[PDB]
Formats: structure tokens, C-alpha cells, sequence
């Protein structure tokens, strides 16, 4: 942060133009460690603003991602594009969103940065603030256009983050929004599957107070009471049995809930689902977003 | 300067139908002769531009009490956006509580022919109160 | 993480032998099966519990008018017992004469097996307008 050293330099011919390895620019640096009046400078005096490297990434990207206010403020009116995507498509409300910084992104709002931007997967910044269980963000982005019945290239919506993870604000306000609740991804996966697979009952309890379909079914023929059961989770096993689950339905596999229980040795779900089920390879699971900056 | 033939593109701010968001979607562009955008997404056959009454009417209505901004030192959109926002509260264009939606409008993103497919369509809109 | 296990204790306001002063000490405990404390010191054999049916029926009497205090932010026994006092003063369950004794009751100190040795031994014991 040498003021008087940039200008120095910069008189002398300096090029804010050659960027380190990592593919930094000066202005980089700037944004960086938030060196307000080195990017004033170095904007005055003709620094691209939306310059970027290999990865992709703005002096807005790092600005946002390290948390610098003052620094989105001043490159957000010069030029700094809330709409330049990284090499995954992150824009800069993403890392905004996923990052919970509500300022930032009333400034990288209101200068046009889109909601429902999608990453290469189909990630919006809606999907990172649900998932990430910001829902004052969820919020803000909601009233900006988001689509909550968005989904990713594997289907998922952020009610289905929200499951993955368990925020029951988040879909509190989801649900207030008008998301729909029984929403299925490509293999028919809907919130209340993901939830009982990860064992996250708080938001079991809040889908079937919203009308959840406690007997969906995927395309395998998987109920919710078959992942809670696959993946040992009891109190979902109950939960679901008490709020209308049906034990005794077959998967296209051929595996009840009952014998997913006894194959992987769950002793206390195939001891609850023993009482409820009558006498008569394969294991499912949910998509997942990998994406990552 | 100029006198040699020139690029104009018209964008108009519409709806997508994926995600029903406003942004800004190419209508046209014209190297001495109009091209228009289909709902396909393909630029149709170049013609002369023949015009309404009512649009050069009210043109020249907007253009007689229009705000103009000349020799304007920026390089950016977003602060061409900004100066022209402060000279419309400047000259009683607009009041200063339609700044905020106004700007981000403006700024909201600029597609053109190549994203048209990804998007549901495109559909007229009208910019409300909020900024839905 | 929603929902875990649960042990349960049963506690009982006793007098003890020596000093004559009442004290909260544990009777049984119950994980996934019930552990009664005798005189002697050395906790029973586990068991299934039974109930009478004039327990059941005293429950749900005292559960239907019951005072519940859900989701209460506060991590000390005193805080928690002046919060229960005050939402029985609001619900009417108890006088607000009754607080000041039964607050003192609360507070008393709570006794294990391991004193059972080190005193006399415990006799039951009511609580008197004054903490007696």
C-alpha cells in the first residue's frame, strides 16, 4: 500500500499489465489486501478493471473473496463487471453468497449482477446461500429475481442444498417464497429424500409439516424411508413411519426398507422396522454438487 | 470524424422465460441496413429501415427536452449509468427514489443471439416499483 | 444432531438423617432401562419399567394444564428454575407466594449415590411455607 511508490513507479513506465503466475495484476494485489488508494491510483491511470488470467479471475473475484468493501465499492463504478465469470462460471455474487457477505452483494446487486448466474454444474448464487445457510442472503437474492425452483445440471434445487445440510430458516424462507417442495431431480430425488439420507430431521419434521410426500418414490423406487434406513439414521426412520411412511414397498432393486436395514447391519433401524414390517447389491444415493473455487 | 458506415445495435429490456429475470436482449443492428432478431435466435434478411409516425413523433418529442451528455469521460457502462442517472435527477427527468432501480436495470445483463437458446425466450417486460 | 439419546435421573426431595436439612438426591436412572438406588447405597438390578395406573393418571392430569418451556436460551439451573417460577406465576399454576420457597427448594443441592455412605441416610420430606 505505497501510494507514493506506485506513482513513482507508474511515472517511470511501470505495466499494470504484467500479471504474476498466479495471474495478478497490480490491481490484484490491490483488491487483495484491500489497498484502497493503490486501486484508486491505478485506476486513474488506465488499469483495466475486468482484467483476468488463466483462472478467470477479476480484481472484483479477489475483492470479493478476501472481503474487501471499500475495494468492490471503487471498481464497481469504474468498470469491475459484476457479471465476469471465473473458470468454474463463479461470478462475483457467487462468492458473495456463498461467503455471506450482505453488503458486498447489495453492491454487486445494484449494479446489475444477476441471481440465478449459473456456474459450468448450474450453480446459482441462491444454491451457495442455501446451501451455505445464509438466509438473510437468501433473502436479499429472493427479492432480486432468484428462482428458487431452479435447478443445477444434476437437478438439484436449494431446497435440496437446504436438505443436504439442514437450515431450517433457509427453507423457512424458501417455503415462504412459494419453492416447491416436493421438487425431484433427475433421478427423482426430492428434498424430503435427501433429508432422511442425511440425517437431518429438524428438516424432515419442517418438509412433512409442508406436505412433503412421505412415500415419493425415485426413479429406482427408493422412498425416503429406504435412505434413512440405508444410512442408519432411526429417528428418521421413525419420524417418517409415525407421519405416514409405508413400510413393505419394494425398489426397483427388490430391497424393502427393512432388508437395506439387515444388510448393512443396522441393529436399532432393523430393530424399529422389524415391529412394522410384515413377513415376505445396490445402494442409492442423491446427487451432489462438487463444485468448488 | 466518422462519415464512414457505423454499428448500431438496439437492445430492449425484456424477460427471460427460464428464470422470468429482466436483462437487456439485442432487437436489432444496422451497418447502413436493419437486421432483426428472430425468436429462433437467427438475424433475419438486412432491409432499409422504414419508420412509424408515431415512433419518429415521439422522438422528437423525448429529443426536444432530452438530456444529453456530451463529451463524457468515462469508459464504462456503469459510469455512463451514473452520470446520466445524476443529469436526469439534474434536470427533473426523474425523481431521486427511481435512481436505485434504475441504475441496477441498466446494468443488469446485456445478452445477445448466442445466449438466446440457453434462455427459455425472450418475452416483453415492464421494469415495476421494485425491480421485479 | 436433531435428536440424541436420552438418560433420565429421578430425583426426590429427601431429609437426610444427620443434619435434617432436605436435599435433592437421585432413586433412579433409566438408560434404555430403569436402575432404582436403595438405602444401602448400590444401585438394583435393571429392569423394565412398570407404572401404576394412578401415576398415568396423575401425568396426564398435571401434563394437560402443564407449563413447557421450549427452545429456553439459558444454561444455569438457577436461571432456569426462576423462569419456570415466573411462567407458573403466568399460567397461574402457583401463587406468587409459593416463589420464594420453591425457588429455594430448586437450589438445593443435589445429592448422589456416593453420599449415601458419608450421611446417616434419607428419609422423605415435604417443603413448608418456609423452606422447612
Amino acid at each position: 500500500g505505497h501510494v507514493e511508490t506506485v506513482l513513482a513507479l507508474l511515472e517511470k513506465e511501470a505495466s499494470q499489465a504484467c500479471m504474476t503466475k498466479k495471474g495478478f495484476t497490480p490491481l490484484h494485489v490491490a483488491a487483495k489486501y484491500g489497498k484502497v488508494r493503490v486501486a484508486e491510483l491505478l485506476l486513474e491511470r488506465d488499469a483495466h478493471p475486468n482484467a483476468a488470467g488463466k483462472n478467470g479471475l477479476t480484481p472484483l473475484h479477489v475483492a470479493v473473496h478476501h472481503n474487501n468493501l471499500d475495494i468492490v465499492k471503487l471498481l464497481l463504478p469504474r468498470g469491475g463487471s459484476p457479471h465476469s465469470p471465473a473458470w468454474n462460471g463463479y461470478t462475483p455474487l457467487h462468492i458473495a453468497a456463498k461467503q455471506n457477505q450482505v453488503e458486498v452483494a447489495r453492491s454487486l446487486l445494484q449494479y446489475g449482477g444477476s441471481a440465478n448466474a449459473e456456474s459450468v454444474q448450474g450453480v446459482t448464487p441462491l444454491h451457495l446461500a442455501a446451501q451455505e445457510g445464509h438466509a438473510e442472503m437468501v433473502a436479499l437474492l429472493l427479492s432480486k429475481q432468484a428462482n428458487g425452483n431452479l435447478g443445477n445440471k444434476s437437478g438439484l434445487t436449494p431446497l435440496h442444498l437446504v436438505a443436504q445440510e439442514g437450515h431450517v430458516p433457509v427453507a423457512d424462507v424458501l417455503i415462504k417464497h412459494g419453492v416447491m417442495v416436493d421438487a425431484t431431480t433427475r433421478m427423482g430425488y426430492t428434498p424430503l429424500h435427501v433429508a432422511s439420507h442425511y440425517g437431518n430431521i429438524k428438516l424432515v419434521k419442517f418438509l412433512l409439516q409442508h406436505q412433503a410426500d412421505v412415500n415419493a418414490k425415485t426413479k429406482l423406487g427408493y422412498s425416503p424411508l429406504h435412505q434413512a434406513a440405508q444410512q442408519g439414521h432411526t429417528d428418521i426412520v421413525t419420524l417418517l413411519l409415525k407421519n405416514g411412511a409405508s413400510p413393505n414397498e419394494v425398489s426397483s432393486d427388490g430391497t424393502t426398507p427393512l432388508a437395506i436395514a439387515k444388510r448393512l447391519g443396522y441393529i436399532s433401524v432393523t430393530d424399529v422396522l422389524k415391529v412394522v414390517t410384515d413377513e415376505t447389491h445396490r445402494m442409492s444415493f442423491p446427487e451432489t454438487v462438487d463444485e468448488i473455487l | 470524424p466518422g462519415t464512414h458506415k457505423v454499428y448500431v445495435e438496439l437492445q430492449e429490456l425484456v424477460m427471460d422465460e427460464k428464470n422470468q429475470e429482466l436483462r437487456w436482449m439485442e432487437a436489432a443492428r444496422w451497418v447502413q441496413l436493419e437486421e432483426n432478431l428472430g425468436e429462433n435466435g437467427a438475424w433475419g434478411r438486412p432491409h432499409l429501415s422504414h419508420l412509424t409516425f408515431w415512433s419518429l413523433l415521439e422522438l422528437r418529442r423525448v429529443f426536444t427536452k432530452g438530456t444529453v451528455l456530451l463529451d463524457l469521460q468515462e469508459t464504462s457502462l456503469a459510469g455512463v449509468a451514473n452520470q446520466l442517472l445524476d443529469r436526469f435527477i439534474f434536470e427533473d427527468q426523474i425523481r431521486p427514489q427511481d435512481r436505485e432501480e434504475l441504475l441496477r436495470a441498466l446494468l443488469l445483463k446485456h445478452s445477445h443471439a448466442g445466449e438466446l437458446e440457453a434462455l427459455g425466450g425472450v418475452k416483453p417486460a415492464v421494469l415495476t416499483r421494485s425491480g421485479d
